[PDB]
């Protein structure tokens, strides 16, 4: 990625960072739920 | 308990001088493919890296820079813009209250949260 | 790549000149491009339209965000500008931070050009010297025409 | 003559065919590359002990297909002048190409911030 | 690109 | 195999291949029973789409009796030839790895 | 006996936090030291001679000045490229190579 950057690949690096990080707003969804 | 296998069923028997005649390579030869696997190795990130350090020397050179001190004035080329290229306004398009939006325009960007 | 190799292959100091021709011929041609296009009336008339959109907007989000920003910090028309001239709205502080900001990016050309090309054989520094100050000049004048 | 001349600045002969054929048949002929738009311009330079010395004349090759072994029977050696190190720097220079775009969005990004907060007017 | 043209055009086999 | 440092190794003229190869090509009118053998190994890159310094065509390794090597950029298939073909292209240049495919399934007959 | 014993061994571990952080601490010094020479008096007298040789030397050449400013591309070199590069286009008849220009 150093070698060749691009933006689909950024995109989808801060996709999978989120994913592994705060894709726990997965589970906001709930916690706002349950006020809803 | 376990079961008992000869070592010499398994360790493989070779005649190094019943081969072909340059089937087996020498030491410069062992060592010429250790310096190829080497370079094949680091070849294309030395690359990447000269072609990053060159854009990196000319930022660092644009930031030893750092403003406009040691720059004198220079009459070929004012910092307005429109006193450089003789720009003003005419008679239409003049609004009586359109300088109320300049006023805003200048405090929209001279940063002032009022507004 | 293939067009590089290209002009590599085919065509003493020769591939280097024909690279900075077409890179230079490739850069005017998308320059040229643009302002001959934004040289109509009508699309100007788009671009002005577009611009007091833009600044509205702006301004919205700008009121709401810095509101809620200073709220977080006690925690813890249309028609008089479409209608008129756009100089007469705007600033010039604007213009002096756009034309800073420009000369402040690429007022290190000249240097860059040189220290690149440089490693009867410098014989050719004067024309070095004069490609890189003609250069930097010709980047100015275009932000000027534009 | 080579005695009634002034020496100025040496340019490249003109062969046509035949010259160059016989040339190449006495074992002169040392060097040939091949240019132009159609791939049938020579440069050729000879050798040292050829009559002359060692010079560079221009010959193009009307189509006949066998050159190629008459040239290869004399030891002639055609070449190219795309050598891995030109290939190389070509490489590079796409490699800087690739990242132009990203350096100058980081630069123009920090100019901004640094003419607007961190080196403003004094007033 | 007129000057580089003749070159370019090897890339598609033509004149 | 390894691949060499191409940077670093002795080249030759596809032309030469090309005669080279005419030469030690029974089928060929310009064959001969005294010529060495040739070892020829024929090279793909793999790094073309990743990072730079990838090539198109093919390399070709060529080692001798001596045992030293030399090599040839067969890149650019030149003209475009049927596999029982017998003729040079008539401009030196014009020599890609059509030709000497050519050659190479013809000298197995 | 222990309490000093103690206070050696954090002594060692803190000068291995030390050793894990040689490196950026030393950049560190070596940009202060940077910044250091900036600031004096010399530097102030420095630039100020700088000036003086600049107003020195804008005296003595406003021709060579006002020819690269105003002369070199505008009046000398793009009027002949334009010719030349028009003439290297447009077709060998004379209503394009002489009349139309
Ligand atoms: C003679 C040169 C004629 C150009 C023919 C080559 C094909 C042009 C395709 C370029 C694509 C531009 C584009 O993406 O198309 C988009 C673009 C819109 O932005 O299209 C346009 O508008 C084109 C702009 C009009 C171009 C006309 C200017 C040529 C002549 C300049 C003045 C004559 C010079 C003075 C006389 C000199 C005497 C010595
Ligand atoms: C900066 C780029 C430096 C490259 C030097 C220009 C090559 C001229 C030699 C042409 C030639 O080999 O001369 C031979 C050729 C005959 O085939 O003469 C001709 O007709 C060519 C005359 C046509 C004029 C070419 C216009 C070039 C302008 C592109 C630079 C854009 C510069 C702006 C910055």
């Amino acid at each position: 990625f150093l070698m060749q950057p691009s933006w689909d690949a950024v995109t989808g690096a801060i996709r999978w960072g989120l994913e592994r990080s705060g894709l726990p707003e997965l589970r906001a969804l709930r916690d706002s739920l349950l006020p809803e | 308990r376990r079961e008992a296998i000869p070592a010499e069923l398994l360790l493989v028997k070779e005649d190094p001088s019943k081969l072909p005649a340059g089937v087996l390579q020498t030491r410069e030869q062992l060592k010429q493919a250790q310096r190829d696997i080497n370079w094949a190795g680091k070849r294309e990130q030395v690359f990447a890296a000269v072609a990053a350090g060159w854009h990196l020397a000319s930022f660092a050179l644009n930031l030893a820079f750092w403003g406009v001190e040691g720059m004198p004035p220079d009459r070929y080329w004012p910092t307005s813009p429109r006193i450089r290229l003789q720009i003003r306004p005419g008679r239409y398009g003049n609004m009586d209250g359109g300088q109320r939006v300049y006023m805003d325009y200048l405090a929209r960007s001279e940063g002032v949260p009022l507004n | 790549s293939a067009i590089i190799k290209s002009i590599n292959n085919k065509t003493s100091s020769e591939k280097e000149t024909m690279q900075l021709l077409l890179m230079s011929s490739s850069i005017l041609l998308h320059l040229c491009a643009i302002i001959s296009l934004v040289s109509i009336s009508q699309v100007r008339c788009f671009v002005k339209f577009h611009l007091i959109l833009l600044y509205k907007l702006s301004n919205v989000y700008n009121a709401i965000l810095n509101q809620l920003s200073n709220k977080l910090q006690k925690n813890l028309g249309f028609l008089v500008e479409w209608s008129s001239d756009f100089i007469t709205i705007i600033p010039e502080n604007v213009d002096i931070y756009i034309w800073n900001v420009f000369s402040k990016i690429y007022r290190t050309i000249p240097l860059s050009f040189i220290s690149t090309t440089l490693g009867q054989k410098m014989v050719a520094f004067p024309i070095l010297l004069s490609l890189s100050h003609l250069l930097h000049r010709r980047i100015l004048y275009l932000f000027d025409t534009l | 003559s080579v005695k009634t001349a002034w020496r100025t600045q040496e340019v490249l002969r003109e062969l046509s065919y035949t010259q160059l054929w016989a040339l190449v048949g006495e074992g002169h002929v040392a060097r040939v590359r091949f240019y132009g738009p159609e791939k049938n311009k020579v440069m050729a330079t000879t050798r040292a002990s050829a009559p002359g010395g060692e010079r560079l004349c221009k010959v193009v090759l009307p189509p006949d297909p066998e050159l190629l072994d008459h040239l290869v029977s004399n030891g002639v050696v055609v070449d190219t002048g795309v050598t891995e190190d030109d290939r190389l720097r070509a490489s590079l220079l796409v490699q800087m190409l690739r990242y132009t775009v990203p350096f100058m969005v980081i630069s123009g990004l920090f100019w901004m911030i640094h003419t607007w907060i961190l080196d403003p007017l004094p007033n | 690109l007129a000057l580089l043209t003749p070159t370019l055009l090897t890339l598609t086999g033509q004149s | 195999e390894v691949e060499p440092d191409w940077r670093s190794l002795p080249a030759m003229s596809p032309a030469e291949l090309y005669a080279g190869l005419r030469a030690r090509n029974w089928t060929s009118a310009h064959y001969d029973p005294a010529a060495e053998p040739w070892r020829l190994q024929v090279f793909s890159c793999d790094y073309k789409h990743t990072g730079v310094t990838g090539w198109p065509g093919y390399r070709v390794v060529v080692t001798s009796r001596g045992g030293r090597r030399r090599w040839v950029d067969l890149a650019e298939e030149g003209e475009l030839v049927q596999l029982t073909e017998q003729a040079p292209p008539a401009s030196p240049a014009d020599i890609g790895y059509s030709h000497v495919f050519a050659q190479l399934y013809q000298a197995y007959e | 006996p222990l309490t000093r014993a103690v206070l050696a061994v954090v002594r060692v571990r803190e000068l291995l936090r030390a050793l894990l952080l040689l490196p950026f601490s030393a950049v560190g010094g070596a940009v202060a030291a940077w910044q250091g020479l900036f600031n004096s008096q010399r530097y102030e007298n420095f630039l100020m001679s700088e000036g003086e040789r600049i107003w020195a030397w804008r005296n003595r050449s406003e021709n060579e000045r006002w020819f690269w400013e105003v002369f070199a591309w505008d009046r000398l070199i793009f009027p002949i490229l334009v010719i030349v590069a028009w003439e290297y286009l447009v077709p060998n008849h004379l209503v394009w190579a002489v009349l139309a220009p």
